């Protein structure tokens, strides 16, 4: 579910 | 004519990016947009002296090469850049050697430093922002409908301490402790897609204190879901370092 704050975003399953 | 660190030359609209406000243009002289060569805006930074400025990590990984980025100082827009903002070119990259999210880029030549473009101030080494204290986030990225895209929005939001932070309800052990959190549990107000890298900075008597770095969140302005930034105080002695040796 984290997504760093970049774009794009950089992002997690959890 | 010579100016100190932390010490805006327009004062900082109160506005008690989703939410927030629209700065005053040049109201936040440290911020830096990071962008590609001939791309746009896709990241924040903060500058800390005038030949290094701060970001996030995870900001460099489209491409190691320094040549691949460029920092805008002094901008107000994202897009239409105003006639006196200066573009330097990246020298050198340096990435916080215990794999945390927080970086250093050298400039090819020092920022002019004026009173559009002065840098942030470090805080003491692992100093702890406290408990429900006011600080400001600021950047150009996503406002999720919100008023102000395209330009420099700041919003004002609490520390949340990382115990609170980590409950199962909020943000579920994820915070380490080279890590804060800022927000409303309400939600509404965040830093968002764009902003990573860029400051959460801390008024402290007369002055702006550099205590966070844009990372991450679940989503941005949700409920119950800080955003979380890179702890700068806990890298003040390795970002020195960097700093004296290159």
């Amino acid at each position: 579910g984290r997504c760093y704050k970049s774009i794009p975003p950089i992002c997690f399953p959890d | 004519p010579s100016f100190d660190c932390g010490k805006p030359q327009v004062e900082p609209k109160k506005c008690p990016v989703v939410g927030g406000c629209v700065a005053h243009p040049h109201s936040w002289p440290w911020q830096v947009s990071l962008r590609t060569r001939f791309g746009m805006h896709f990241c924040g930074g903060t500058l800390i002296s005038p030949e290094w400025v701060l970001t996030a990590a995870h900001c460099l990984e489209k491409s190691p090469r320094p040549s691949s980025y460029k920092v805008i100082l002094g901008a107000h827009q994202e897009v239409n850049l105003e006639p006196h903002v200066q573009e330097i070119e990246v020298s050198r990259l340096f990435l916080e050697p215990t794999r945390k999210d927080i970086a250093l880029l050298k400039l090819s030549s020092p920022a002019v430093i004026t009173d559009k473009v002065i840098p942030a101030c470090l805080p003491s080494p692992n100093y702890v922002v406290a408990d429900r204290t006011e600080c400001f986030i600021t950047g150009w990225g996503e406002t999720q409908g919100t008023f102000g895209a395209g330009l420099l929005k700041e919003a004002q939001l609490p520390v949340i301490e990382n115990k609170v932070c980590n409950r199962y309800e909020f943000l579920n052990g994820r915070v380490q402790s080279t890590e804060l959190c800022a927000g409303h549990l309400a939600g509404g107000t965040d830093s968002c897609q764009g902003d990573s890298g860029g400051p959460l900075v801390c008024f402290e008597k007369d002055k702006y204190i550099l205590q966070g770095v844009t990372s991450w969140g679940l989503g941005c302005a949700r409920p119950n879901k800080p955003g979380v930034y890179v702890r700068v105080s806990r890298f003040v002695t390795w970002i020195e370092g960097v700093m004296r040796n290159n």
